[PDB]
């Protein structure tokens, strides 16, 4: 079927059809471009016309310009021979090392997962970081979501997780740089040749990358988490693998949406957004899942706008997560890193009967503290240290040395810290913080729990300063 | 004053102008006059020289009406229809011209008692059949109706037939019956 | 056993559904017939 | 087998063809579908597509019909035929659902065939008036001592559970779900409580981890769970919330007691917005249409108590609605505030404090009151009430601290009413202050174990005499007094 | 703004609020006694 | 009667 | 009469063309080929023959081309002495299942508001039996009161106890109209007055009517409820003279109900979302509950803040229309005190020296400046403490905390909550026991005997009590 342009606006592009009026989702090309140029039909208009986001930019479009209905969706190759690869939005290699040949095509839109395909196993996932394995730990084949405003270090936290978890994993891994740095994605691209993770000369790549960045129209960002999905989705079900996917940024997908969301003609929601938030995030989350053909562990990097976690995106997403770590700004302000919020951070294992006795009164407990010194706050603001109770005075020196405990310094940001970075295992996570909350450490200076690994390094360092 | 509605309702611009030349037309009972008048008017518009002239929004409007009133009364038009192009070329709703001809025209196609009938099938049907299809399907209908028939051909339904009857619709195609018997072996 | 039976059960029904389609003039007269009958 | 395929059925499938009457979609896009024709369409009429899809027509306009889908826009095209079913949209109930999971429609998500259901019900029907009612007079059990004591809930009320994200509420609604077994099995038929949950915009996962918490604590047998999760079309998530109700009111108006559950009504009204702002509907506060408050109003009506007349059957809301910061004065947090009889304040800090489920009695207010209250859990309540306000005062102290620690419970753990008064009393004598603070619930445990090891009679005659008698308070003053004695 | 610590239920409105209650507490039975 | 067709004659395929 | 036909539904609103005969705004039209009875009442003219309307019901079912006939008037209601002990709807139908309302009259619910001349200057002080109400901010007789408060303050009960002591004090055909509230409520008031003699199911002699439009109905209904029992109000008041206590539970619905069409009719929205009418509408519906010098009409009216904002357009604009208004606050509430009234936010027309006299003013505005002492002494308590001030400032304190106990009384209606036993105060009681507080004379009795007690008296044996006990 071919149709022909009748108005460019933006990103969005009305075709109207003489005959053979293409589906709902369908990509079509448009002929006379130097490069591929497709559109994917979001909305019937009438009178044969339809309405289509563009994947790439839209200078250059005339009135009449002729259009090709694919008669399917985007469909990206999928398979094995995307290990190693990086390809955009709709599937085009973009690492200059020629086509990559699957022997089978996926489309981007697809169905999520039924209710009986749901899996209910919640082993822990560790990580080496303190405070994320110590008060939101995370599980294995579950959602996890990285919370922060404007350099707060989701990518930092990111990037460590990686470094953690991917090397030392055993099935394939995923990559979706949706809206984010270019140079990111190069140096990610870089890193992962020198690690061995990806291999330029035989097939034994462990990693596929899916990339469109803050360059890209809104079409482009707003369709390659899906694209990133679909691969995911391939090795998770034809493949039965575990598969590990990164999604940084996330948000930038809602936010993509909302560029085209005045253009497609649609009243504003709350905060200028676009009415269907919400369920498009929903279509979108529901197929990054586990179910009882394969699992797929997720680590989404989600972007809190001018730092409001009220605002309608993360306050969506939250709801789709098992785990949350969520960046705060005044934390990164105090020098702790990673600045995760401890009374912020949520996670559904944690649970007495699912990490133990011990683990569960160690993170309460932890958490009781900082929230009784973030009630004296106040007092400790303005009417001084001195004007508090013994026991209040205590509270405050330990909940001031778990804080400090709680930053840890990472091997990717062994670069611009010179501090080696540090890989605690859970139970000395566990046994070091039992022993802060005890009292065992009461007599050494608080500044000698900041930026170390083990509580060993904490008492090194106590007996370095003295 | 109260205003005489046409057996079928059409709505917008076009829907407007319609009703309103429906109604001054069955008030002075001379509906196929202005029906006739309608179709001569709109082949005169689309022929492209006037379609030029008359539909540019950078000439005066008063000069459009004035040539407006030229080819309605150098056409031997009625002063129903004349004063109906003049309001047109007055409001500046010339470009609903064709719409408003389409409208009446619809109207009159009820008014007339003609229901638009689709006839789907996988082939080209047999025309005895055909025949025997249209006497049976006059009888869905009361006394002044008359088929309008279509029966375009879609090969997707595999057999049998889809009738519309203006908005009575009968799906016998054997496709239906197929997506029928799988949703019953799989429910 | 009663996976076995689930994934035969749904490929039967699979199969059934692909082969009935593979597989007359009758079609029409029945059903300008059912159409008469439309009363 | 060759045989549950062709028996009945392809034998029986209704083959029969109709005179339909239908429409012709002018144009469809984001769920919405703007029809043309379509007369005689009634407003809020369920009409079919021609891919198998519903819809409910719910803009009857002049020159089109605005169609809602009930799934997926991408199979309807502009030109499809839209069939009407001459129905207002309707679900089936009766007691064919219980232990069953199923869409907002009513169709089986649990692959489990299909509900054996002869009855249908509208899922908007009006609420009942004043006549049929009566006043809340027996006792929702929770199971949560904190709820059961000092915010209790009578069935045929509506208490809001709200409170920001992570605060505890689906483990309310979970617990006071668990807790309905020890009367579901038992003989009394009037203190039976079937639990209907609506989860609505919620991940499917955590629908499943619920389940599979249900199905552990064998609670689904006599629980229906409504399932709209966060991939359905806004339509189905916001007929959730009726057809569950629909399905309560099923035993409200038979004689039986049933309890509903919505988590959430903040996404059933997320739904509700984004379908009327794309119905072409006029924003309001936070973009919300003009009769969000309407939307939760006809719903939460439609939980009661009716009289002996009308078979004294009832129907006990607990809908749960997520606060933004702590903001109880956003838009619809408000709505539903002023719309049900009492609300269940949760809050973080309290949470994090270590208080767990982290009600704040403060704000925590139950309308109904000592009215659906037992005499023997009005008695210890009433004073464990005035000691808890008289603590926040001063926050006596070591008596409060102690009712404090008292109030605090485990999760998926419910205790009976006379195990929760045992346990108020033994705070609320005084047997509870030659303890220290920190011990108190590992005492409580060992008390408790004891208490249903040993003394198996005292707890028989609590429950069945509803309060305590002289003698009977003199029998466990003396057990208790004896066991902290021994511990 | 008469009154604004206290209403404004902070860290210094509960404190407030405990002095007052200690304070006539310990005046309500220093009262009693004597009566 | 198609749908008579399609059940004898794929039962009789089936078996 | 008319008879046009259905041409749009959206929501609660419907859109009717009419060929002949456009019948005029606020008529009343029926719904042809319905069950039930569905009125629309007539909004706007949209032109082109066709009129716009809210309905009174629920318009699911309702089919373009449905044929509408007009009534020839706006919404008429059964009004006279047979509508005493009756319940009925917004459009006049009874809903107690208890026969037809047969009365020989019938009155539009829409109708103009007194003229100026028809006014009356006269004001006296109406005794409730409250201490905080009868002291602080006395109601009027034949005044407009208003009950503000958010939600779950105490407006119902303070305005089911105010039925009680009035109500029951009177003998002139009160009348209660439930707009927009819970139906579990309007079933209790109905029990309790069928219990407590008011309405009388059989020997008909009641002396209360109601009406009812509550949350479950669509917004037509509870923007026009309150205007039916306004209107079975207003003829017992003009059509016999006689004295008429109305009370309006919650008369916020009536506003919130209007803002629930308000984008549907066509209208760009005001601030806070509310209607750009707001004050008009207000105006038109509060004009009418008015003392004449035909008769008189004591209205209580309880008024919901939304989230305790009291300057949110809706309480803010029902401020103006009413002659002593009584202000629950939550503080208050968080504190013990019931009932909830804030004493340094409420007030009345007639709390005036030469209406009520030097002493009970003098007293009053004793009360509320030792209050408000307090209120700026909490400060330096809060930074100091209690053990630092003169020992006037904590004679202050100790005389403003009793005072503050002492506005606190049990109700009748609350001895479910309570538990305490209710009392009635007379007004000299009242004046005398703030006085005595005022002047010193109960320095050595502690605080906590003048909580949850009727007069002073009362305030004496519980301290005895306490004593011997404690
Ligand atoms: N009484 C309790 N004691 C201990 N832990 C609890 C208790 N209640 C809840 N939790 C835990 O705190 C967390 C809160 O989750 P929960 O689902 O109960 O609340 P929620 O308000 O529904 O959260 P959300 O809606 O954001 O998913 C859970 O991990 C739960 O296990
Ligand atoms: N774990 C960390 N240790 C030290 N510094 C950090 C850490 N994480 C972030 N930072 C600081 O915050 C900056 C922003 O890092 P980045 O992760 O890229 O921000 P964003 O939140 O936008 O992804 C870093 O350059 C670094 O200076
Ligand atoms: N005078 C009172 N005495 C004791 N408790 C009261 C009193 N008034 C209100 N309450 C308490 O506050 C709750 C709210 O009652 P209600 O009158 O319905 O408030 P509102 O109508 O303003 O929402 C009551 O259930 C009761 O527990
Ligand atoms: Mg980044
Ligand atoms: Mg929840
Ligand atoms: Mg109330």
């Amino acid at each position: 079927a071919t149709g022909r342009i009748v108005a460019v606006i933006g990103a969005v592009v009305d075709v109207q059809f003489d005959e053979g009026l293409p589906p709902i989702l369908n990509a079509l090309e448009v002929q006379g471009r130097e490069t591929r140029l497709v559109l994917e039909v979001a909305q019937h208009l009438g009178e044969s016309t339809v309405r289509t986001i563009a994947m790439d930019g839209t200078e250059g479009l005339v009135r009449g310009q002729k259009v090709l209905d694919s008669g399917a969706p985007i469909k990206i190759p999928v398979g094995p021979e995307t290990l190693g690869r990086i390809m955009n939005v709709i599937g085009e290699p973009i690492d200059e090392r020629g086509p990559i040949k699957t022997k089978q095509f996926a489309p981007i839109h697809a169905e999520a997962p039924e209710f009986m395909e749901m899996s209910v196993e919640q082993e822990i996932l560790v990580t080496g970081i303190k405070v994320v394995d110590l008060l939101a730990p995370y599980a294995k084949g579950g959602k996890i979501g990285l919370f922060g405003g404007a350099g707060v270090g989701k990518t930092v936290l990111i990037m460590e997780l990686i470094n953690n978890v991917a090397k030392a994993h055993g099935g394939y891994s995923v990559f979706a740089g949706v809206g984010e740095r270019t140079r990111e994605g190069n140096d990610l691209y870089h890193e992962m040749i020198e690690s061995g993770v990806i291999n330029l000369k035989d097939a034994t790549s462990k990693v596929a990358l899916v990339y469109g960045q803050m360059n890209e129209p809104p079409g482009a960002r707003a369709r390659v988490a899906l694209t990133g999905l679909t691969v995911a989705e391939y090795f998770r079900d034809q493949e039965g693998q575990d598969v590990l996917l990164f999604i940084d940024n996330i948000f930038r997908f809602t936010q993509a949406g909302s560029e085209v969301s005045a253009l497609l003609g649609r009243i504003p929601s709350a905060v200028g957004y676009q009415p269907t938030l919400a369920t498009d995030m929903g279509t979108m989350q529901e197929r990054i899942t586990t179910t009882k053909k394969g699992s797929i562990t997720s680590v989404q990097a989600i972007y809190v706008p001018a730092d409001d976690l009220t605002d309608p995106a993360p306050a969506t997403t939250f709801a789709h997560l098992d785990a949350t770590t969520v960046l705060s700004r005044a934390i990164a302000e105090l020098g702790i890193y990673p600045a995760v919020d401890p009374l912020d951070s949520t996670s559904r294992i944690m649970d007495p009967n699912i990490v133990g006795s011990e683990h569960y009164d160690v993170a309460r407990g932890v958490q009781k503290i900082l929230q009784d010194y973030k009630s004296l706050q106040d007092i400790i603001a303005i009417l001084g240290m001195d004007e508090l109770s013994e026991e209040d005075k205590l509270t405050v020196s330990r909940a001031r040395k778990i804080q400090r405990f709680l930053s840890q310094p990472f091997q990717v940001a062994e670069v611009f810290t010179g501090h080696m970075g540090k890989l605690v295992p859970l139970k000395e996570t566990i046994k070091g913080f039992q022993q802060i909350l005890a009292g065992e450490y009461d007599h050494l200076p608080e500044q000698a729990f900041y930026m170390v690994g083990p509580i060993e390094e904490a008492v090194a360092k106590a007996d370095k300063l003295a | 004053a109260k205003l005489v509605r046409p057996p079928v309702q059409v709505y917008g611009i076009e829907g407007r102008y319609a009703t309103a030349l429906y109604s001054a037309a069955s008030k002075q009972n001379k509906l196929e006059q202005v029906e006739k008048e309608l179709l001569r008017v709109a082949q005169i518009l689309k022929e492209p020289k006037v379609a030029a002239s008359v539909l540019n929004p950078y000439v005066k409007r008063s000069i459009k009406v004035k040539s407006l009133n030229d080819i309605t009364a150098k056409e031997r038009f009625s002063p129903l229809t004349t004063n109906l192009i003049n309001l047109l070329a007055e409001n500046g709703r010339l470009s609903n011209t064709q719409g408003v001809v389409s409208a009446f025209s619809t109207m009159m196609s009820v008014h007339r008692g003609e229901v638009p009938c689709t006839v789907t099938s996988a082939s080209p049907l047999e025309e005895a059949t055909l025949s025997e299809l249209k006497t049976v399907l006059k009888s869905f209908l009361s006394q002044g109706q008359v088929l309008k028939l279509e029966a375009k051909t879609d090969p997707s339904i595999l057999g049998g037939m889809i009738v519309r009857i203006g908005e009575k619709y009968v799906d016998m195609s054997v496709k239906t019956k197929i997506q029928k018997l799988g949703r019953a072996m799989r429910e | 056993q009663n996976m076995m039976r689930r994934k035969e059960q749904e490929h039967m029904i699979n199969w059934v559904e692909k082969h009935v389609v593979q597989s007359t003039i009758a079609k029409c007269i029945a059903d300008l017939k059912l159409l008469a009958k439309k009363a | 087998e060759m045989s549950s395929i062709l028996e009945e059925r392809i034998l029986g499938a209704d083959t029969s063809v109709d005179l339909e009457e239908t429409g012709r979609v002018l144009s469809i896009g984001d769920g919405i579908a703007r029809v043309h024709g379509l007369r005689n369409v009634q407003a809020e009429e369920m009409v079919e597509f021609s891919s198998g899809l519903k819809g409910m027509s719910l803009n009857l306009e002049p020159d089109n019909v605005g169609v809602v889908v009930f799934g997926n826009d991408k199979l309807i095209k502009e030109g499809d035929i839209v069939k009407r079913t001459g129905a207002i949209v309707d679900v089936p109930v009766g007691e064919e659902l219980l232990g069953r999971v199923v869409d907002a429609l009513g169709n089986a998500i649990d692959g489990k065939g299909p509900i054996g259901s002869k009855t249908r019900r509208r899922v908007g029907l009006k609420a009942p008036g004043i006549i049929p009612r009566i006043s809340v007079r027996e006792p929702m059990q929770t199971g949560i001592k904190a709820v059961d004591s000092l915010v209790p809930i009578g069935r045929g009320q509506r208490e809001l559970i709200i409170g920001d994200r992570q605060t505890g509420k689906t483990s309310i609604a979970i617990d006071t779900i668990i807790n309905q077994k020890r009367f579901n099995d038992g003989s009394d038929e009037k203190k039976k409580l079937y639990c209907i949950y609506v989860a609505i915009g919620q991940k499917r996962s955590t629908v499943a981890q619920l389940v599979k918490r249900l199905t552990d604590a064998d609670a689904m047998k006599y629980t229906i769970v409504v399932s709209a999760t966060a991939s359905d079309a806004a339509p189905l998530q916001y007929l959730a919330p009726y057809s569950g109700c629909s399905m309560g009111e099923y035993f409200r108006d038979n004689g039986k007691h049933a309890l509903i559950i919505y988590d959430d009504l903040s996404k059933q009204a997320v739904a509700y917005r984004q379908m009327s702002l794309l119905l072409r509907r006029p924003p309001g506060r936070e973009a919300y249409p003009g009769d969000v408050f309407y939307l939760h109003s006809r719903l939460l009506e439609r939980a009661a108590k009716m009289n002996d007349a009308f078979g004294g059957g009832s129907l006990t809301a607990l809908p749960v609605i997520e606060t933004q910061a702590g903001d109880v004065s956003a838009y619809i947090p408000t709505n539903v505030i002023s719309i049900t009889d009492g609300q269940i304040f949760l809050e973080t800090e309290l949470f994090y404090k270590g208080i767990r489920p982290a009600i704040n009695v403060g704000l925590s207010v139950s309308r109904v009151g000592s009215a659906a209250q037992t005499r023997a859990m009005k008695q210890v309540a009433g004073t464990m009430k005035l000691e808890l306000a008289q603590y926040r005062e001063v926050a006596l102290l070591s008596r409060g601290v102690r009712l404090t620690e008292l109030l605090k419970q485990g999760q998926y753990s419910p205790m009976a009413i006379e195990e929760q008064v045992a346990v108020i009393y033994a705070g609320v004598r005084g047997y509870l202050d030659k303890l220290e603070p920190s011990k108190i619930t590992k005492f409580e445990n060992a008390f408790l174990s004891h208490v249903v090891s040993q003394h198996q009679a005292l707890l028989g005659t609590i429950r069945a005499d509803g309060k305590i008698s002289e003698q009977s308070d003199a029998k466990l003053k003396e057990i208790v007094t004896n066991f902290l004695a021994g511990f | 703004g008469a009154g604004s610590i206290r209403e404004a239920g902070g860290a210094f409105g509960k404190r407030e609020q405990a002095e007052e209650e200690r304070y006539f507490r310990a005046q309500s039975r220093e009262q009693l006694a004597a009566l | 009667q198609k749908l008579f067709v399609d059940k004898i004659r794929e039962y009789k395929s089936k078996r």
